[PDB]
C-alpha cells in the first residue's frame, strides 16, 4: 500500500502551502490600518487536523478552518489619522513578526521534507514495477 | 466482463488519468486561479507511475503470448 | 487601473513645472 | 503530425515564457533610460492566439520626473515568476517526452 | 498570473516602497514655503488596505490613495512675504521630523522582512519542480 | 476552499 | 484534536 | 485497494505457473510423439 | 491502389524530413541567425529522436514477424 | 566518408568554440597588461570558411568602449558576457553532437 | 563602429598630455 | 611590449 | 520507558504552566 503515501504527502504539501500563505499574508499586513470593510486587519491562522475519516487509523493532514488569532489589538495613539477611535486609539493588527518568520521557515522545511518523501516513494514504486524483470 | 474488456477498461482508465493530469497542467500554465502547483506535480507523478504500470503489464502479456505461441503441438 | 496592470495605451508624459503656467 | 499536436501546447508555452522573459529583462536593462515605457505581454491571450506578439504598456505606479515608468519591485517579482514557470514548462515537456520514450523502449 | 505568495510579497514590497517615497517627499519639503500655485505643502500620508481577493481569508496590501494630512499648518509671522495673510502669518508645512524618520525605518524593516520571506520561499519553489523529474 | 494555497495562481483573475 | 501549528501553540498560553 | 506489491507478485506467480504448465505439456507431447514414431 | 512499399517510403520520408528540419534549425541557431530559440532547437531534436525510435520499433516488429513467417515449414 | 560528413558541422563548430574560448581566456588573463589590444574571431564567417574550404583564424581587434591611459583595450564586462555566452554555446554543441552520436548508436543497437 | 564590435585594424594609441 | 600594470601606467606623466 | 522504544499506552498530555 505505497500508493496511499501519494495522498498523505500531497495533503501535507497542500496544508503546509496554505499555512505558509496565511503566515505571509499576516506578515505583509503587519502595518495595515484598514480592511475592505473598514475593520482593522485581524491576524489569522490555520488549524491542522488529522485527515482521517471515522475508522481510519492514520492519515495525512488537513486544514480545518482559518481562525482569527487571539491577541490584543495593538493600540496606537494617532488622533490625527482619519481612522481613529473615540479617544484616538487606532487599532493595528496583532501580528507577531518573529512568530510569522519562524512559521514561514517551519512551513518551508516541512514542505521540503514531504517532497523528499514523495520522491523516494516514487522511486520505490518504479523499482517494485521492476520486480521480476 | 471479459479479458479483452478488462484490458480495454485498464487502458481507458490510464489514458483518462493521464489526460486529467495534462489538462490540469495546461490549466495551471494558463494562469487560471485555484490550481496549485503541488497538485499539478503530484498528478503528473501519479500519471507517470500509471503509465509505467501499463507498460510493464504489456511487456509481460506479450512475453506470455510469445511463450504460448512457441509451444510445439 | 490597478498599478501593475496591462493597458494598450502609453502613459502621459511626466511633467513637473516649477511655476503655474 | 500527431506528435506535434501533443507537444504543441507546452512548446508554445515555453516559447512564450522565453519571449516574456526577454521583454522583462529588457525592462530591467532600460530602467535608467529617461522616457522609456515599461512594456509587457498578456501571457494567456497570446497563448490562446498562438495555439489557435503584441506589447502592452505597464500601468505606472509612481510618477518619476524623467518619464521612466519601470518599477524595480514589480518587474523583479515578475522576472522571478517567469523563471519559475519556464522551469516548470521544461519539467512538464521533459516528462511527456520521457513517457513517450519509455513507451517505445523495449 | 503571479503565484499567490509572489503576489502577496510583491504587493508588500510595492506598498513599503510607496510609504518610503511619501516619507522622503515629506522630509524633502520640510521647509517649503510655497508650491507651484501659491499654497503651502501639506504632509502626505499613505493608507494601507488589505487586498482580500477571497472572502476574508488572506490577501496582500494595496494603497487606495495618498491623502493630505489635516493638521494645523505651522504659522510663522513674516508680514513681508507676499503669501502672508491679512494677519501676516505665512504657512509652513505640518511635516514632523521624528515621525518621518521612524516611518522610514519601519518601512525599510518591513521591506527587508518581505524580501526575506520571498528568498525563503524561493528554494522551496525551485525544489517543488523536481517532484515530477 | 476558503484559503487558496501559496503555490496557486493569483486568486484575483 | 489538532490545533494551530507553530508559533501560537508553542508559546506559553494563558492559564485559562 | 490492491497495491503494486500484490499485483506484481500474483502476476509473476501466474507467469511462472503458466511456464511450468507449458514445459510439462511439451515434455509429455515429445514423449508421446517419440512413442508413436516407433517402428513396431 | 495501396502500396506497402510506398507506405514504407512515405514513413521513412516523414522521419528523414523531420530529422533534416531539426538539423537545419540547429544549423541556423549555431550560425547565429536571429529568430531561432534554443528551447525550440532542443524540442525539435527530441521530437526527431522520438520519431526515429518509432521507426526502429516498427522495424524490429516487422523483421521479427517476417523471420517467424519465413522460419515456418510447409 | 559519410560518417565524417554527417558529423562534420558540430565537430568543427565545437573546435572553433574551443579556440575562441582560448582567445577569450587570453583576453581575460591580459586584463591589466598595458598596451594589449583585445582580440577575437568572428565565429559565423570562420565556421563558413571552415566548411567551404576544408581543414589559422583571422584575429579581429575588438573596438574599445572607453579609452585607458595604459593602452589596454580589454573591456571586462563585454569579455565576461562573451565568455559566459561562448561557454553556453559550447555546451549546446556538445549536447547536439552527443545526440547525433547516440542516435546512430541506438540505430545500430539490435 | 559600434563601441563593442569587431574591426580588422588596431585602435590608435591613446595618450594623455599635460598641456597641448 | 607591455609595462607596469596598474598604478605607474595610469597617471599623467611628462613626455619621455 | 526507553526513548525510541514502542509502548502500547499513549504518553500523557504535557503542559507547561506559568504559576503552580
Amino acid at each position: 500500500a505505497l500508493l496511499n503515501i501519494f495522498d498523505i504527502a500531497g495533503s501535507a504539501l497542500a496544508a503546509q502551502s496554505k499555512r505558509l500563505n496565511v503566515a505571509a499574508s499576516n506578515l505583509a499586513n503587519a502595518d495595515s490600518v484598514t480592511g475592505p470593510d473598514g475593520q482593522p486587519y485581524r491576524a489569522k491562522q490555520v488549524v491542522f487536523q488529522v485527515d482521517a475519516a471515522p475508522g481510519q487509523a492514520t492519515g495525512g493532514v488537513k486544514v480545518a478552518s482559518v481562525i482569527e488569532s487571539q491577541a490584543p489589538e495593538k493600540l496606537v495613539y494617532e488622533p490625527g489619522n482619519p481612522l481613529a477611535d473615540a479617544n484616538g486609539y487606532v487599532k493595528m493588527p496583532n501580528v507577531d513578526v518573529v512568530g510569522e518568520m519562524v512559521n514561514t521557515m517551519s512551513a518551508s522545511r516541512s514542505y521540503q521534507a514531504n517532497i523528499e518523501v514523495l520522491n523516494t516513494v516514487k522511486s520505490m514504486m518504479l523499482k517494485t514495477l521492476t520486480l521480476g524483470q | 466482463v471479459s479479458f479483452a474488456g478488462q484490458l480495454h477498461a485498464a487502458l481507458d482508465r490510464i489514458s483518462d488519468r493521464q489526460a486529467a493530469a495534462r489538462v490540469q497542467a495546461e490549466k495551471f500554465t494558463l494562469g487560471e486561479p485555484g490550481i496549485a502547483l503541488n497538485d499539478v506535480m503530484a498528478d503528473m507523478q501519479k500519471a507517470s507511475v500509471s503509465m509505467q504500470m501499463g507498460i510493464q503489464v504489456r511487456n509481460k502479456l506479450v512475453a506470455a503470448y510469445q511463450e504460448v505461441m512457441s509451444m510445439q503441438v | 487601473g490597478v498599478p501593475g496592470a496591462l493597458s494598450n495605451q502609453p502613459a502621459p508624459p511626466n511633467e513637473a513645472p516649477i511655476a503655474t503656467p | 503530425d500527431r506528435l506535434d499536436a501533443a507537444l504543441r501546447f507546452q512548446q508554445e508555452a515555453l516559447n512564450l515564457r522565453a519571449q516574456r522573459q526577454e521583454i522583462l529583462a529588457a525592462n530591467i536593462a532600460n530602467a535608467d533610460t529617461p522616457g522609456y515605457q515599461a512594456r509587457d505581454i498578456d501571457f494567456a491571450s497570446e497563448l490562446k492566439k498562438v495555439m489557435v506578439v503584441d506589447l502592452l504598456y505597464r500601468v505606472p505606479d509612481q510618477p518619476s520626473l524623467d518619464g521612466n515608468t519601470v518599477d524595480m519591485d514589480r518587474e523583479r517579482t515578475q522576472f522571478a515568476d517567469n523563471s519559475l514557470k519556464y522551469q516548470m514548462g521544461l519539467t512538464v515537456l521533459g516528462s511527456q517526452l520521457k513517457g513517450m520514450m519509455n513507451v517505445l523502449q523495449g
